RNA sequence: CGAGCUGGAGAUACGCUUUGACUCGGGGAUGUCCGAAUGGGGAAACCCACCUCGUAAGAGGUAUCCGCAAGGAUGGGAACUCAGGGAACUGAAACAUCUCAGUACCUGAAGGAGAAGAAAGAGAAUUCGAUUCCGUUAGUAGCGGCGAGCGAACCCGGAUCAGCCCAAUCAAGCCGAAGUGGCUGGAAAGCUACACCUCAGAAGGUGAGAGUCCUGUAGGCGAACGAGAGGUCGUUGUUCGUGAAACGAUGACUGAAUCCGCGCGGACCACCGCGCAAGGCUAAAUACUCCCAGUGACCGAUAGCGCAUAGUACCGUGAGGG
RNA sequence: GUAGGGGAGCGUUCAGUCCGCGGAGAAGCCAUACCGGAAGGAGUGGUGGAGCCGACUGAAGUGCGGAUGCCGGCAUGAGUAACGAUAAAAGAAGUGAGAAUCUUCUUCGCCGUAAGGACAAGGGUUCCUGGGGAAGGGUCGUCCGCCCAGGGAAAGUCGGGACCUAAGGUGAGGCCGAACGGCGCAGCCGAUGGACAGCAGGUCAAGAUUCCUGCACCGAUCAUGUGGAGUGAUGGAGGG
C-alpha cells in the first residue's frame, strides 16, 4: 500500500510462441496465460508529527516536489 | 386442534340466563344457564343430564356409585327466550343504567 | 394496594411495605416445603404486592425531576 | 433485605434429627456465600452462628413422558447456633 | 370488551372478578448470568479485583477505535447489491487455446434495497441529450485452435422521469335483515307444505347437506391516541482470445497544454463532426424474500417442509448428518 | 412377426359444465358361473360410515413384475445354532400368586502382586431406604447397575482458586500482509512441576484429615501489657 493511494493487485502473464512471421508468420500461439502481482517500497515521512509510513515511488517523487498533505 | 374458534369464543348469552335447546335431543327443553364456555363452546343448562359413576380408586371409604350431573352442549341450544320460543335478538339500546345495553327480539327485553 | 392510599406512604414505609412482606412470604414458603400451604393464593397475592410495592416507586423516579 | 436468600427449611430425618442438638439446616440460594447466608439466618432468627456448612446438589429425575428430565440445583447449608439453642420453635416441629 | 377467569394439559386445592377481571390495541417500569460483550481472567453462562455513591443490603463506573464536545463505530441478519480474491469437473466425442466462468466458493462493506447517474457520451440525422429496467433490434455486427462455441449497441416502443451543488387510509373494536309445522333420524340445516330477507345466497360451526340458529357477510360506525491527462513495457475490460485493433483500465517507468486550448469519432493524416475529463450528493422505475395476507385444473400424511413438528431421537471426537 | 413407423381406444386424478346420487346409508373394502373385441364395465350380496357415479371438455406427479431399485410388513433357513472364558457346587430354612435362579444359615471350590484395598481419569446419582415389577437382565426372577418416590453429599488447614512459573497459548506500542489475516518484547493465561497451617479417634441406612469429641496449628483485625525504635520496595544480592 502507497501513501497517495493503494497498489499491489495486478494481473495475469501470456508467452506466446512462432512470434513474429512475414509482417505475420501464420500467427502467435499463446502457451502462458497465469496470473499474478506488482509491489513497491517505503521510506520515513510525516504530517502532524513523526512517522515513517510507506512511500511509493510515484508519490516520494510528487512528495520530493510540491507536498499534498502530506511532508516528505 | 383447531377448537370452538369457528364461532368467535363469544357465548350468546349468560351463564344465567334461560334457554331453550332448538334441535339436537331435549328439543324446546329449557333451563337456566350454569357454566358459561365460550372457549370450547360448552353449555350447562339444568336441561341434559347423565347419571355419572365417578372414579375414586383409594378415594377414602370409595362407594362410588352414579352421580346425576348435568352434561355440556354447543351452539345447540338457541340462547334467551321471551315469546316462549327461540328469539333472534336486535333492538338495544340503554336503560337508567346507560353504562350498558341490552338485547330483543319481536318484542323487547331479556 | 395501588390507589393513591399506596403513594400515600413514605420512601422506608415503601421498604417497610416490602421487607415485610417478604418475611411473610418467607414464612409461607417455609410452611409450604413443611406442608400445611393451605393459603396457595396468598403466596401470590403477598408476591404480586412487593412488584407494585417497586412499581409504584419507581413511579417517582421520574415524578419530581424528571 | 435479611427474610431473602434462605430458601426453605430441610426437612429429612437426619436434620431433624441434628435439630434435636441445636444445629439447623434448611436450602439456601445455590450463589449464597458462607458469610452471607450466615449473616441472613442469625438475623431472620436471632442468633449467632458459631460455624457453617454447605455444598450443592443437582436433581434429574422424571415418571415418564419423552421429555427425560432435568436437574434443579440445590444448596442445603447447615448451621450450628451457640449454646443459645433453638430457632423460634421452627424447630421442635 | 363486557361478566368470565384461573397458560399448552386437560388434575386437585386456593382463589380472582362486574368496586368492570379475562382477553385484545398501545405506551411505560422490572428485565439475573453469557453472548460484539467491552473491569481483568476464562476451557460461554464461570473466578477474581478496583474507584466512587452508600445506614448493611444495595447502586453505578471501570474495552478498544474517531473525535474539544456531543455524538459515532465494534455484532447480528434467509435471499437480493457492490467490492477485493477466484476454482475444477465439464465441452471441445483425446488436449494445452478457448469452454465451463468471473459462475461455485472465500472475504470486505451496506441498505431495505442496492448499485449507476447529469455527458471530455452515444452516435451520423451536422440527431438524440443523466442513470436504471422491460420489449425489440438480433442471434443480426463481430469475436472464435475463425473449432467447440461465445454474442453486442445505436435506432424504435414502454416503466419511471429531478438534477443540483463545488475548487480558481392501515390495526383493537362496536352495529348488522330474514322461518314455522309436519315427516324420516339416534341426531336434521335433509324431505315436504306454506312464509320472509336480500347494497350483505363469500365462508366456518350446529349430533347429516345451514340465506333467514350461531359466528359472520354487504353496508355503517369506529378511540384516548398509534402508525404512514499522453506515452513506452507488463496485462485487462467492451462482440475484442494481438490481430492493422481503438478507447477505456492500471503495476512500472516517464510525463503535456489551455482557444487563433483540450478529448474523442476503432491504426494513421487532413478535412468534417460530437464533447469539454482529473471534486461531489441525488428520488423514481430495479432485485430478493426471514415475516405478513390472499389466492391456487398444489399436496392431503412412502405426499407435502427434514418436521401434522423435531432439527428432537438417534449416528460422528468434529465439521456435519438426521 | 423382434427394433421401428401408423391407427383406434380402455383406466386414475385434478378442473369447468349437464344430470344427478346418498344416514332406509356415499367412497373405500370383500364375494360372484354377467356384459363388452381388449384395455375394462354392470348387477346382486356382505363390510363400511360419509361424501360420491355417469356424460362433454380442459390439464396431467396417469397405468408398472423386473432396475443386486426405494420404504414398510411379513416369511424360509428353523423350537435350528447359540446363551459370551471348563473357579464347580450341595442341603436346610424362609419369602411368594408363582422361584435351580431372591434372602438366611451350614458346607463345598475359585482369586489371593489378585479375581483384595485406595486413588486419577472418565461416568453420573449409578449411593442409601421403601416400594415395583411392563421393557433391559442372553433363561427364571418375588431380585438388580432396571421404573417410581424420598433422603444423601458438611472442610481457615485435603485438591484446585483468590500465589508461581514450563512447554505452549496470548499479547498495548512494534514487524509483515489482497482480504480474512501472518508474526512479536514486556505483561498475562497456562501443570503434569514450586509454594503452603492438623492429628487421633467416634459415628447416619447413606459423608468424613470436612460433623461430634479431644487436643493443635496459620494468617488476618482489634484490645492489653513489653518495647523502646524505624519500617524497610513492582529495584540488588542470597536462596529456591
Amino acid at each position: 500500500t502507497g501513501k497517495k493511494n493503494l497498489v499491489v493487485n495486478s494481473v495475469i502473464r501470456r508467452g506466446k510462441a512462432r512470434a513474429d512471421g512475414g509482417v505475420g508468420r501464420k500467427t502467435t500461439g499463446i502457451t502462458k496465460r497465469v496470473q499474478r502481482a506488482n509491489l513497491h517500497k517505503k521510506a520515513i515521512r510525516e504530517n502532524g508529527q513523526v512517522k515513517t509510513v510507506w512511500l511509493s515511488a510515484n508519490a516520494l517523487r510528487t512528495l520530493s516536489k510540491g507536498p499534498y498533505k502530506g511532508i516528505e | 386442534p383447531s377448537a370452538g374458534s369457528h364461532h368467535n369464543d363469544k357465548l350468546h348469552f349468560k351463564k344465567g340466563d334461560t334457554v331453550i335447546v332448538l334441535s339436537g335431543k331435549h328439543k324446546g327443553q329449557t333451563g337456566k344457564v350454569l357454566l358459561a364456555l365460550p372457549r370450547d363452546q360448552k353449555v350447562v343448562v339444568e336441561g341434559v343430564n347423565v347419571i355419572t359413576k365417578n372414579v375414586k380408586p383409594s378415594m377414602t371409604n370409595p362407594q362410588g356409585g352414579q352421580e346425576q350431573r348435568e352434561l355440556a352442549l354447543h351452539a345447540s341450544k338457541v340462547a334467551l327466550v321471551d315469546p316462549e320460543t327461540g328469539k333472534a335478538t336486535r333492538v338495544r339500546k340503554q336503560i337508567v343504567d346507560g353504562k350498558k345495553v341490552r338485547v330483543a327480539v319481536a318484542s323487547g327485553k331479556t | 394496594m395501588k390507589p393513591s392510599e399506596m403513594r400515600n406512604l413514605q420512601a422506608t414505609d415503601f421498604a417497610k411495605e416490602i421487607d415485610a412482606r417478604k418475611k411473610e412470604l418467607m414464612e409461607l414458603r417455609f410452611q409450604a416445603a413443611a406442608g400445611q400451604l393451605a393459603q396457595p393464593h396468598r403466596v401470590r397475592q403477598l408476591r404480586r404486592e412487593v412488584a407494585q410495592l417497586n412499581t409504584v416507586k419507581a413511579e417517582l423516579a421520574r415524578k419530581g425531576e424528571q | 433485605s435479611h427474610y431473602d436468600i434462605l430458601q426453605a427449611p430441610v426437612i429429612s430425618e437426619k436434620a431433624y434429627s441434628a435439630m434435636e442438638r441445636g444445629v439447623y439446616s434448611f436450602w439456601v440460594s445455590p450463589k449464597a456465600t458462607k458469610t452471607e447466608i450466615k449473616d441472613a439466618i442469625q438475623q431472620a432468627f436471632g442468633v449467632r452462628v458459631i460455624g457453617i456448612s454447605t455444598m450443592n446438589v443437582p436433581g434429574k429425575r422424571k415418571r415418564v413422558g419423552r421429555f427425560i428430565g432435568q436437574r434443579n440445583d440445590r444448596k442445603k447449608a447447615i448451621v450450628r447456633l451457640a449454646e443459645g439453642q433453638s430457632i423460634e420453635a421452627l424447630a421442635g416441629q
